[PDB]
This record gives structure tokens, C-alpha cells and sequence, in this order.
């Protein structure tokens, strides 16, 4: 397939070829043009707070070690020995000043440097240039309010610029709330779906909620429960959708601070969020204080998703075109009482974790939609994302980005896939930029 | 068991061994086997309401954890060691049961097929609470659906059972430390 | 069990539960365990003639079905719900045993290896036929052949056993509703 | 591999490269040139008799919904939602006026039309053109005496013409017997063989019976039992072989009406078939009445096989080059007593079903022959099908098609693979026709 | 069992059947079940030293073989039929236990997870040695490590157990003929 | 990938691209340029000593039947029927005058000839040319002191020449000891590693022993036990490394006759080897008699490895780029007492068999190093094998080949990978020879 020419996503992001969820050659191409190029979630300050603390993370199909340095910075390195290529670290988290390879015993510092080689003097003499044998380092590592992302491509925009218009929506919860903590360890489950299936669902799919999650809505008694079985449509002005230049987007459901949490948490949460909102009105204004306690379903392009307020935090780690390893953490506000943090974390896992009953409603949807992308008569078929097209705006006085002023639509699908196509057809960041110079105009046509 | 000598053994595991090596009550092992076999039968036929009514105590904690992989020699890193795949009280189990039985649970059509294999049953009365029965058992759980989906789960269960309404012994605690860190079964949406 | 409340439970399954929840005869559960363990041993060592002679009644129906996947809410479509993978009388079992033992059964060289795991044994005498023993049990059946072929079968068995020649309890009915709709084991050429 | 030029099947179908059973690129090519082009078995009238009745079926690796319309016709559609591509129907059979997708709740009629979209007015307004969003329909659906076949290619010959000379042999049992019913549901088992391995075996392999099925012949006491362990060769005139332009073929074993059925059914069947034959003599003549009660081992190209009289009906559903999902139904004559129909169906499954003891004899043969096609030293080796070559005829006064007047030979292998090669090297039906203009001459050389 | 009639049965297997079909001592089957369940518990929690001290006799032979695939009709080729995956005396088991417990056994970090399922327990006293207990049982052994590595082992075990120090019954022989010829579990580094 | 041009192994064998352990296209290319071209281990005289004795073996991914002929020679044939390609022999060893196919009953002699075809006269008449239908024969089969190797390429050098300078080191144990026997049957286990990972480890990796096998060294009490946890380096002159033109190489650890065997065998072995060495001094000289009782870790290129004295004999049978089927035999000296042979064989399996505790130490090393070769950021990375480079010699007065006069180094990695690269980039033996005309000069640079 010629990725320079092949139209995988149609103009304005209105449709995508179904093969994108199934084609292994394209998956391999995405390793280069999506995963080696873009910002990927690694960890949170809260999981590696002290010098020497480390975790392992995936970046695409690669594994990295992410380590807190003595100077308080964070550096990340391929989890691969520079000698004969053995996996260096076999655990998920810990604290160490270095990592010794179990094959021939080479010792690397937390800073990636090759520090020791067994019997170096007797074997190598002075001939081994250890200075050139440090672990392969992730070129870019940056923080968004404690959330640590990595990028293999030195040419990427800074993380803040990459978030584009999405940052404005995230800031009330990520910054102005006093800050978030990530509660680990994550649940980890393999699903038989393409990474794009859950990514697209979290970025912009409010339409599916009443029908897909009918049983969870009815059974759980959460605040969005009126939607069960499409019994009721959210009122006008119940929310909005947004998307951005580099592909990140989200839905906003106004005031939905207790999110998917069952009635057992609703009163406490609605009290807590409302009390903080009252304080934030004076700081960031009424609209942004309201956004703080509004439910955001967001994907940070390409494969990191979240539900704010619900507190669900996801990584869709790619394995192959029909296999994804799902990591699920809980996010909590730092100034919540500890007992509430604990119950919130359990509730995140209860609803969206490995045995998350909400998450289970989505399984067949993502898996079959992905696997059908391999089927002969469907490869060249068109997946539709045209809902709300021709009613999006850009440059609004209040809400930034390409915005659909309705709770349910496909605005964020369009922006996600526009960015995806621009990357797949480009060899580097400069070409992506050229392919994106009229990004918002393309999205707001008609 | 001396865990300073048996270096691979956790304090918790050594404590649980001690519980069963002492008094052996053969009649109790038999009662426990019956209890667990009947529980597994109710679950296998998806009689989830009957399971709640007959097998689950009002004060239940039903807990399945997933433990983060850490170095055997780790001694400094002290953050949350595990997450809860399940950590349910009775009402939370009831929510999950209603979710299973809801006619708009699309994933349950066509009907799933469950087969449970319970082995290695051990039972001992608590020392201090003469009405508290400790039961340990292992489960293989086979779930089949939709023609060619097959998921097999494996776990050890540390249970506490106590006589409740009508003198019926009911589950008041189940603890499972799930042995596979990354699930390869699509989800853990089964009652172990 | 009220199947109007426990919406996922079939009438048949609810009837079978009732059978075992009533009288519990511990000695009978033990007898049934012995019977099934010895049967599984004979099968595992491929003593198929001995199995027929010692374990199988002349009036046997040996039945394994595969049920078509239908909507949970289906109420109109009423054609044959299942096919018979097995539905054998004694002579038909004998044919299958002769096929296994034939020296020109090329598939049996090199010799197959079978390992059976029988669990969850329950037993109850029939109410009306005081000589009819109902036995329920689950089986994991591991079949290995030709270096790297491994097939694992999982099933629940609803049996009836009755005393025959010499007072020996023998199988007069086995019913299995096989849980996987599409077999991923090359065939179902094993005696569950 | 260049399929225009590569000789995968030699002249006259005398041999085939072993790689055809193992090569995944060729498997993918077959999806286009074999499965998307030819007629494939779907279901029988007897399984969807009433309006609203439906089943799912495979066509190649694609899945379709096959539905009885209100007007009594049958239409078939890809089992894939036109929105985001989720699998629409998750059951195997049922009755419904429509199918609702569990993802976003789009509702399609039994006629494939998009009939309802949740909250369409509020979300899409008048902008959704539902008329262009019907399920992707199978272009051609036709019946042969109740047996329903589908074809994705509008350019295919009518099913009757496609059956070619094979139809004449099938008609006494399929038509003149008063008609057949298919007894469902089918057994379903995955084998590790290429779909062509069982297809070729059923189309033309009488040679294997005495040796492969030695144990089943000896143990079961069926009428063909004298063959066990090659103890005896069928007498001269015991049968014949035939093949046809579009690849379908069969063996004919004269008078073998009880087929593979054990002695427990032999007297009843031999009585029943003989009684009907006596009536048919007056209608269709002695030869065709005899064909009615003669055992036919047939493959309807590419992947539907059957044993008439035995009542075995097979679909070899392709998964990959070394994986096939085998569907097994029973066929019975409509005017048989119900109790006999029931016993015949059980006997079909007993012999050739998931635990079919006859079918089990074939497993290692098909699986290893297929898997060896991947092995380096065997890929370019030649599978032989030359038995009886130079003794076939065409245009016989009594028996139509390319015919070998002997019970055991490889006539039907040659016709099967001639048609296979003509399809693989052609881009469309017109090219197949051009490549087949001298089909019978090629088969009867020497 | 007549092995001239039951053509698929080996002389060894026929001899082992005979052992259990005769005297049935129900109390002995129960004792054996307890013994094997406790042994499996110690192994599952990786209390390998405790296993040696409590479960393994000083005179033990612990043997697991892999048998070469030969024709069912083979009668001429008479070279070594099997190799020993294990054939250990007590000291050799101790070596393996020390290897497991060594802090530089890198493969044991992060800690492995074991779950054993013991079924089909049969027990009979030896005829001639009134202190020798024959125990047969089947094991499914689940080993999970490093996030997504899962290996499942299946075997039948022919044991001899004898009372040793303190009157404690200990393993003096275990024989396993491993059913899979080519292992698909990375290794057989588990105590069956 | 263009194998004529792509530098997979750098000059002097100093490094290799990590992708060589993971790339499936290269694996397929190796089937042609490595496995179909080079000498591969089949069996030993001791396993097929009498006429009619046979075993099955892999050669690459192909399976062959290896049979003792009536004249005492050995011939090997593809285990594939010449009719429709079924696997002929399903057992691992036996004795027979021929092999009959279970599909249609064709009978082949132990000499590969098609001897019988069921009902040939009635079916084929005189038309079947059985003389052209013999099993596909392995072109070259030769013995090295009872050890039988095969090669599909008629153009290969004789086995003795192919062993090159390695033969000199093997001869004291293989020839002058009175001869070895192979004790079967082998253990067989699948590992998730590339075949090259264990091959490279056995050919030249003494460096890993103290660290990788720290626990086995400490627990087992073998003679090399001082190395546990890199507690001690072997003294100067403790051994050497060698490599050869066609890729075979080994390490030599002086005097280590009891090898990895636990203390229970050490005294007996050290007595036995020393006693034979005393006799051999007079025959082959002191140096070669010492080599006899010195531990050799050797790979016979490409995928046969051994530890002499330890008695470990390995075949790394390739399945795919990350899958290898490991066969493990024991080698014993023929004139050892039978009871010692038995205990030695058990000890080989105890340490390096399916439950070999030493072998288990290597698992994660080989598996992760191989699997990392598929990871995007590692494919183009360089595996290092530069230890000892610039200190190797060729043409030494005492020790032949390219030799590093030190116990620990990467000399043998360099020679292995030099030969590997020359094969991968060549279309035939003549091109390999051209690419190897300065092989030792390339290895001894600087
Ligand atoms: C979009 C993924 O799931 C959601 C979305 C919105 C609200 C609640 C859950
Ligand atoms: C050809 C597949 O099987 C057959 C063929 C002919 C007769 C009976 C069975
Ligand atoms: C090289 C593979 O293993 C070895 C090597 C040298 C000595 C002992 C074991
Ligand atoms: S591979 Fe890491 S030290 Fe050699
Ligand atoms: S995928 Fe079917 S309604 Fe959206
Ligand atoms: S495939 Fe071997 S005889 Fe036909
Ligand atoms: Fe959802
Ligand atoms: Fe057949
Ligand atoms: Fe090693």
C-alpha cells in the first residue's frame, strides 16, 4: 500500500476505510508514523516520586524504563541491554540506583550510562568505550501537571503545544483543582481489538452510551442513568465536543462530576466537586470552574484516554492490528480525603477495570469492529463519522478548538482521524505540519 | 515453615498453612466440599440470584487483587502493591448480578456457558470465632461464548464462611490474589 | 430457584439443582466418586473393552449435544435446537470401541495419551426408582498425540447409574451439553 | 508470486504445486479469485422456511445474514453494521423483522434497509441518507431444489449453469426423489488443513477409502465394508467419475444407497431406496432412477461437499492456508418417515460429524498434507493426480461431462484443479471463460 | 483386564488398575487426599524446604520420563525407550531446591505464581509391605510469570508413600510418564 | 530487504543488527541460504545401528526419515509421500523394511524407492513410472565418527572440510577416545527464541557463565563452581577460543572433564578422563591428549551445539524467528562402564534437559534477546561482539583456526556471524567461497 497516496480517511474526516482496524502492514507503518513520532503516556509523578524510583512502560510495542533522577528530573530508556540485547528490567516498578543485566552482568545507571562491566580491565582492557554504550534514551520526556509523556522523535512539538486546544479543557481538573494523583498499579488486560477502536470511542463517542451501556446504566444508578436503553436524550446544552490540530479531543458533559460512579459515591462526590467549583469561580471564572466539575471523555492522541471525574485513565497499548493491551489506572484529586481516594480508585476498577462491568459492555463492539476490518468484503468499506458535520465551529469566544455545541456527535472522531491521516501520509513532523496548515477549515466545511 | 529459611514464602502464605496443618476435621472437609460444589453449580447454571440468597452473607467482602510485579529483593519502593479487580460488599455484588440479568446486557446473548472445577479443598474452624469456618480451594473456570471464544481462569481462593439466616453457611469473605498479572481472557468478568 | 426471577436459568438446569439440594447422602457422594474415578482410570489407559464390561449398562444412552446459538429473547424460531455429537446405544459404543482397537486405525500409532480430571461430584438416588442413582460431575480431558498436538476438553456430565450384572453399578445414561459451539480440538473423538 | 504466469496446476490438471495447500499469499488471492467470484453454500429452505427466519453463514472469511423475506424470496447481507462496522448478529439462527446494532442502536430491516437510527431527528436532522446505508448485499442468491447458494460477483453464471454437467447426476436425488431437507444445526469443528484438502477428497477420492477408512469399514459393517484394508477392489462397472467446466465433480458408486451407515440402518434404507427407484424407472428412466439410489461423493466447487445416500453435507469454510472450519449437516429425503429421518441424521453425525469416526480417519491425511505445503523442500514439489488420465471421455451418450468409466481414479481432481487454475490466473468471469474454452479437450488428452 | 483383548493397554497400566480395584479402604482414600492436598499447598506457596522436610522421604526416587514415539506394531527396535526429565534422589532434589531459593536465581524475580489442582485420588496399601502406601493422582499445574507467560502442565502420578520420622507419611517414589512428547511450556522446571 | 546489499553483520563480525533474531522475512531467507545449504545434524550410528533401523529428524523446518540400508550405509528422505503429500512416518524411531502411506497405501522402501501401489495393475496399468516416484532424497549424508549429518545441497564441501579447523579440536574426544555413543531418546522442548540465540551462546559465550548460571554453579557443586556470581575470574591460560571458515567454533576450558556435573560424579569422571589422557599422551601427544579431557563448548554451524565432557548434545531446530524446538541428547564415551554411562546421561538431562536447571537459567536471556529483535526501536540496533577483537591470531604453531588465547571472549561469535553473513548474501556455495577468500584476515584485523 502506498501511504503517500492511499486515502484511508476521507476529506474532513468524514469516513475511514475499515481496513485501518485490521491491516497488519498498516499497523507496522503506524509504529513508525504514529507511535515513534507522537507523545505517549508513561507514568505520573505520584508513581515515581523519589530519586531511584522507576517503572516500566510501553511506547508502541517498545518497552522503556522510566526513572526519577537524583536532580528530580525524569529520563526514559529502552529496556534493552546494549551488549546482546536482553531485556534489562523484568519488574513493573521499584527503586534502584541502576540495573544489572542477567546475561553477562553489565551494569547501567539510573541515568542510562554504562557504569560497570564485569572484569572490564582483564577482558576489555581500555578498549571498551562505555561512554558510547549508554541505554538508548527516549529523546523527549515532558510533564503535564505531573502526567509524564515520552516521545522518540526529537522534532515533536512541546507536549503543551501538542495538546493544542484540548489543554484549555483539561487545565481546570489537571491544574486548578490543586493537582491529580495517579493511583497504581494499573489493571492490565489484553483485548482482541485494534488500539484505534477504544481510542476513537473515548475521544468522541457519547452516542453509544445509552445503548451499549444500557445494562450498566440501569444496574449501577450513576448520574447518567437516565440514558439507559436510549430511554432519554440529554437535553440541549447538556454538553459539547471538541477536537484539535494534533488529534486530541474530548466530549464535555456539563456538571457530571460523579460520572459513572454508583449511587454509593454520588452524594459525596457531588458535594466535593461543587464545593471546589465555588472556590474556583473566583480564580478561573464561572465557565472554567464548571468545566472542572464536568465529565470529560478525552483521548490524548494517539492512545491515551481518560474520563475525568469518573477518574478513569487508560493506555491502549498496541500489540498487533487486532490485539491491544489495556492499562487502567485511577486518577484522584490530591486534596480529596484519603478514604474517598481509596473508594474512588476501587470504583474506577469496579466500572472500567479488568472486571469493569461498564468496560465489559464495550468488548464485543471494539473486538468485532476491529476484526471485521480483516474480512475481505469489508476492507474497502467506509466507517462513517459524519454526525454533526457542517455544524462545527472554530475560534469560538468561549470554547476553543473545533467545537460541536452538542453533547452527542462525531466532531472528535473527525479531528482524530484527520490528524491520523496526516501522520500516516507524512515522513516527518515538517510534512505533518504542511498537511495540517488548514486543519480547522477542513473540519468545519459546509 | 520458617520464612527466613524458606526464602520464597510470604508471611501471609506461611500463616495460612499453619491454619490447616493443625486440627484436621475430616467431616468439616466434607462439609466444605459440599458447600463449594453447590456454590459452583449455582454459578455454572447462572443462577446468580440463588447464589446471592443461598451462598453469600450480608457482611461479605468479595475481593480479587492483581499484584504489581516487583523485584524479589525490593525493600525501598513502598507504594500501593495491588489493585482490586473486585472488592465488593453485598450491594455491589447485587449490582453485578442485576447487570448479568438485565435483558439489555447484549453480551449475554447468545447465552454464555460456564464450567467450574473445584479442587484442593481444605477447611478449619477459626480458633477465636468458633462460628467462623476457613475454607481454601482452587478453581479452574471455563467460560465459552460466541462459537469460538474460550477463556480459562485459574486461582486459589481463601474463604471465610459463617452460619447465617436459617443456619445456612454463607460466604463472608473471599480473597483471591490472581496469579496472572496481564489477563489474556478479554476480561475478569466471572465470579471466581 | 425461581426461573422467572433468575432469568438466565433454564428449566432443565433448575430441575437438576433441586435433585441434589435435598437429601445429602455423604456415603453416596463417596461411592459416586469412586465409581467415576475408576471409570476415568480405565478410559485413561485406553482399556475400552474393560470400560464397556465394567462401567456401561446394556441399556445405555450415551449422549453429547451441540446446541445452536440462539438469541436469549428468541421465541418464534422453533426448529431443531441441537445436534448429537454422540447419541449411542451399547452396540454403537461397541462399534466405536472396535474402531479404537483396530490395528489399522492409523491415527492410533503412535499411541495416544489421555489424562482425565474429574471434579464436582454430586450424587442422589432417584425418588421413584430407588435403584437409579443420579450422578453429576465435571471433566477436564487432556489428549496428547504426535509430539505437539494437545487438545483439552471441558464438560459437565449428567449421569444415571444402575446396578447390573453382579450388583455392579453401571452407566445407563450420560448427557453432556458441550459448552463450546465450534470445536477447537480437531474433533470430539474422546469419551467424555 | 505472479498469478497470471505461475503454473500452480500443470496442463490437464495432472499435478499441482504442494505450496497451494500452505501459501498464505495465495490464500489471500483465493479470497478474491475463488471465494468472491464463485457460488458458495448458504443454507436450505428447511432451515429458514418462514418470513423473518434467518441464519448466519460464512462466504469465504466473510460472514453473512441470510433472511427469508415477506415475499418468500431470500436475501443475504454482510453481517457488518454500516455505521462503525460492528458485527450485527451474534447468533446462528432465529426469527426477526430486523437487526439492531448493539453499539449505537442502528436498526436494519430483514430486507437490509436502514430503517431506524436512534434520535435521528435530533442528531442527524434530515441529513442522513438512510437509503444509501443499507447493509452490503450479496449480489446473487439462487436455489437448487431448496439448497441456497450465494455469490458476491454479479457476473457469475446462473447457479444451474455453474453446476454444469454435475447437475444431471444430482437431479434424481435433489429433484426427482420429491426433494431433500437439510437437518440442522450443523456440527462445527476447526481442522488444521487447507480447505482444498477435504474438497479434493470428497470430489474424487475413492482410492483412499479402503486404506484410510480400513478401521471404520471393518468396525461399522456398512455396505462398502468389503473394501477394508484394501482386501478387495470394487468390481469393473462398480461406478464412475465425472467432472465439469466450472469445477464441480463427483464419484458415483452404483447402488450404494445405505452408504456409510452401519448395519443397523442397511435393511431399511436399501428397502426404501429400492422402492422409490421402482417408481422412478417410469418417470426418469432406468439409468437415472439407478443414479438416484447410487452413492455420490460430490464437491460443488469450490468448498461445498456431500455424500448422497449417506446424507453427509459439508462446508469447508476457509480461515487461513492451514485452518478450515468444517460445518456438517445431514440431508434426508422429505418423504422418509420422521423416525427414519431422525436416525439417519444421528448416523450422519456418528460417522462424519464432530465425533464422526469415519471423518476422524481423514484428519491426519488432510492436516499433514496441508501443513507439508509450507515446508521449504516441498513447496515446489508436485502433488500427483494422474490416475486414469488418457481414459476419460466427453460427450458420452449416457453419462454427461468429462467421465472416467471406473469407480476409482483421479478424473474429478483434474477437473477441480483445472477450474481452480483458470480462476486463480483470471481477473474476472470473462477471463475465466476465455481460459476455459477448451476445458474438456484439455482433460481428455492422450 | 486382559491385555490380549484390550489391545491398547500396556502390561504396566493393567497391573496398576488391579491394585486399586481390589480392597477399597475409604478412610485411606481420604488420608491420601489430605496428604496430596497439603503437599500441593506447600509447593504452591514455594515452601520447597518445608516440602522436603515434611513430604519427601530420604530414600525417594522422584522420576518423570519422556517416552519416544514408536509404532504401535513395533517389535524389533529395542533401544532406550525413554529419557529421564527427572530421576532424583533426595540430595538431587535438595540441589534443585537450593537452586530455586538462591538469591541469584534471576528467573525467580519477579516471584512466580503456582496453582495446583489435584484430582482422581486412589489409594491402596501394598500387599507385601504393609507399611507401603500406593497413591495415584492426577495434577493440573498452572505456572504464571512475567506478566503474560502462562504454562499449564497435565500428568498422572504413580506414588509410593511410607511412614518416616515422627510417623509422618512421606513420598518414597513418584513416577510420571509425561503425556506430551514435545514440551510447549518453555521447560519442565516444576515439581509435578 | 535486499540480502545482497544489506549489512546485517558488520566487518570482522564485530556487530549484528538486532533484527536478525526477529525478522520473519529473514527467517524465510535463512531456510534457503542457511538450512538448505549447510550440514545439519541427523542422528548417530548408535541410534540406527541395524539394517532397517530408522529415525525422523528435522532439517530446518523440513522433516526427514533417516534409514540404515542393507549395505550398512545411511540414506535420508523427505518424510512426504510422492502422491498427495501426506506425512509418511508419524513415529520418531523404529525398524522397518519400508513405509506405507496411510492415505492411499503407497509403499516405499527403506531405500526411498516406490515399491508398491495398491491395485497398480487394475488402476494404473503399466502407466505409472514408479522409478521416478521415489522419495525426495537428501543429496548428501556423511559421518563424523558416528555422528551423521545431512545436506540438501549437492555442492557443499565434504563434512570433514566443512568442519575446517574445528575438527582438530573435536578429534581427541570424537576419534581418539575410542569413540562416542549418542544416548537417546532426546528431550524435546519449544522455546520462544531464535535458533541463533542458543547457537551463539554455545559457540562462544564463556562470559555469561558466572552470572547467568550463578545459582546453578552455587547449588550444583560442579568443577566450574568458583565462577558463581562472578566471584572469580578464570586464571590466565585457563582456556582459549577458536573459530573457522565455515562458521563452526568453540571454547576450550582446560582440564574441565567433569564439566557441569554435580559433585556426585566429579571424582569418578576426573579419574576416568585422567586415566585415558595418560594413555593418549603416547598416541596423539600431550596437548591433544589434554584437549580430549578439556571442556569444549562448540557449535557446528549452523544449529548443532555440544558441551564435550559434560556430554550435552543439542539441536536448535528452527520453527520461526521467535520459536525453536530444542533437542537434547547425551554423549558418552563407548568404553565407559555401563553404569557410569547411565548416570552421565541422567546428569546431562538433569542439568541441560527439559527440566535442566542450568538450561533454565538461559531461558529469559535467549527469549527476550530474540523477541526484542522484533521491537521497532531495536530492529536497527547493534548487538555487540567485539570482546577480544584485535588479539586473535591465525596459523598458530599449536592451535589451528582463528584463535583467541583467552578463556573468555567473543572470537567465536565473530567467526559464526562472518560465515552467517557470507551465506545470507550469497546464492550458492561458489559465492560463499568468493565471499570468504579472506575470512581469517577479516577476523584478525587490528
Ligand atoms: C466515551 C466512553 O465512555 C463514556 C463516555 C461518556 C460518558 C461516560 C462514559
Ligand atoms: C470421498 C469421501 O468419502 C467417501 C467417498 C466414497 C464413499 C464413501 C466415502
Ligand atoms: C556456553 C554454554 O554453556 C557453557 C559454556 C561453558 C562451560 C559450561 C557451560
Ligand atoms: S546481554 Fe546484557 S550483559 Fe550481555
Ligand atoms: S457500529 Fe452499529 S450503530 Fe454504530
Ligand atoms: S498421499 Fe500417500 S498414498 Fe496418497
Ligand atoms: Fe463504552
Ligand atoms: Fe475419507
Ligand atoms: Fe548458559
Amino acid at each position: 500500500m502506498n501511504y503517500n497516496n492511499k486515502i484511508l480517511v476521507s476529506e474532513s474526516g468524514l469516513s475511514q476505510k475499515h481496513l485501518i482496524h485490521g491491516d497488519e502492514e498498516l499497523f507496522q507503518h503506524e509504529l513508525k508514523t504514529i507511535f515513534a513520532r507522537n507523545w505517549l503516556f508513561l507514568t505520573h509523578d505520584s508513581l515515581i516520586p523519589a530519586p531511584g524510583d522507576y517503572v516500566t512502560a510501553k511506547m508502541g510495542i517498545d518497552e522503556v524504563i522510566v526513572s526519577r533522577q537524583n536532580d528530580g528530573s525524569i529520563r526514559a530508556f529502552l529496556n534493552v541491554c546494549r551488549h546482546r540485547g536482553k531485556t534489562l528490567v523484568s519488574v513493573e516498578a521499584g527503586n534502584a540506583k541502576g540495573f544489572v543485566c542477567s546475561y553477562h552482568g553489565w551494569g547501567f545507571g539510573s541515568n542510562g550510562e554504562l557504569q560497570s562491566v564485569p572484569f572490564e580491565k582483564d577482558l576489555y582492557g581500555e578498549s571498551l568505550n562505555k561512554k558510547c554504550l549508554g541505554l538508548k534514551e527516549v529523546a523527549r520526556v515532558e510533564s503535564f501537571h505531573g502526567f509524564i509523556y515520552g516521545c522518540f522523535d526529537q522534532e515533536a512539538p512541546p507536549l503543551m503545544d501538542y495538546l493544542g486546544d484540548a489543554a484549555w479543557y483539561l487545565e481546570p481538573m489537571f491544574k486548578h483543582s490543586g493537582g491529580l494523583e495517579l493511583v497504581g498499579p494499573p489493571g492490565k488486560v489484553v483485548i482482541k481489538a485494534n488500539w484505534k477502536a477504544p481510542a476513537e470511542n473515548f475521544v468522541g463517542d457519547a452516542y453509544h452510551v445509552g445503548w451499549t451501556h444500557a445494562s450498566s446504566l440501569r444496574s449501577g444508578e450513576s448520574i447518567f442513568s437516565s440514558l439507559a436503553g436510549n430511554a432519554a436524550l440529554p437535553p440541549e446544552g447538556a454538553g459539547l465536543q471538541m477536537t484539535s490540530k494534533y488529534g486530541s479531543g474530548m466530549g464535555v458533559l456539563w456538571d457530571g462530576y460523579s460520572g459513572v460512579h454508583s449511587a454509593d459515591l454520588v452524594p459525596e462526590l457531588m458535594a466535593f466537586g461543587g464545593a471546589k467549583q465555588e472556590r474556583l469561580n473566583k480564580e478561573i471564572g464561572d465557565v472554567r470552574a464548571r468545566i472542572y466539575r464536568s465529565h470529560l471523555n478525552c483521548t490524548v492522541f494517539p492512545n491515551n484516554s481518560m474520563l475525568t471525574c469518573s477518574g478513569v485513565f487508560k493506555v491502549w497499548n498496541p500489540i498487533d492490528a487486532n490485539t491491544t493491551e489495556v492499562w487502567t489506572y485511577a486518577i484522584v484529586e490530591k486534596d480529596m480525603p484519603e478514604d474517598l481516594k481509596r473508594r474512588l480508585a476501587d470504583s474506577v476498577q469496579r466500572t472500567f477495570g479488568p472486571a469493569g462491568f461498564w468496560e465489559s459492555d464495550d468488548n464485543d463492539n471494539m473486538e468485532t469492529a476491529s476484526q471485521n476490518g480483516k474480512k475481505y468484503q469489508s476492507r474497502d468499506s467506509d466507517l462513517l463519522s459524519n454526525l454533526g458535520f457542517g455544524e462545527d465551529v472554530y475560534g469560538d469566544a468561549v470554547y476553543p478548538g473545533v467545537v460541536g455545541k452538542s453533547a452527542i456527535g462525531e466532531t472528535s472522531y473527525r479531528g482524530f482521524y484527520r490528524a491520523y491521516q496526516a501522520h500516516v501520509s507524512s515522513s516527518n513532523w515538517a510534512e505533518f505540519e504542511h498537511a495540517s496548515s488548514t486543519w480547522h477549515t477542513e473540519l468545519t466545511k459546509t | 515453615i520458617n520464612i527466613q529459611e524458606d526464602k520464597l514464602v510470604s508471611a501471609h502464605d506461611a500463616e495460612e498453612i499453619l491454619r490447616f496443618f493443625n486440627c484436621h476435621d475430616s467431616a468439616l472437609q466434607q462439609e466444605a466440599t459440599t458447600l463449594l460444589t453447590q456454590e459452583a453449580h449455582l454459578l455454572d447454571i447462572q443462577a446468580y440470584r440463588a447464589w446471592l440468597e443461598h451462598c453469600v452473607g450480608s457482611e461479605v467482602q468479595y475481593q480479587v487483587i492483581s499484584r504489581e510485579l516487583r523485584a524479589a529483593s525490593e525493600r525501598r519502593y513502598k507504594l500501593n502493591e495491588a489493585m482490586n479487580v473486585y472488592n465488593e460488599n453485598f450491594q455491589q455484588l447485587k449490582v453485578r448480578v442485576e447487570h448479568q440479568l438485565d435483558p439489555q446486557n447484549w453480551g449475554n446473548s447468545p447465552k454464555l456457558r460456564f464450567t467450574r472445577f473445584i479442587t484442593n479443598v481444605q477447611a478449619a474452624m477459626d480458633v477465636n470465632d468458633k462460628e467462623l469456618l476457613h475454607i481454601r480451594s482452587n478453581v479452574i473456570l471455563h467460560r465459552a461464548r460466541r462459537g469460538n471464544q474460550v477463556d480459562v481462569f485459574y486461582a486459589a481462593r481463601e474463604d471465610k464462611w459463617k452460619r447465617g439466616e436459617g443456619g445456612v453457611r454463607k460466604l463472608v469473605q473471599r480473597f483471591v490474589d490472581y496469579p496472572e498479572r496481564i489477563l489474556q481472557t478479554h476480561n475478569l468478568m466471572v465470579f471466581l
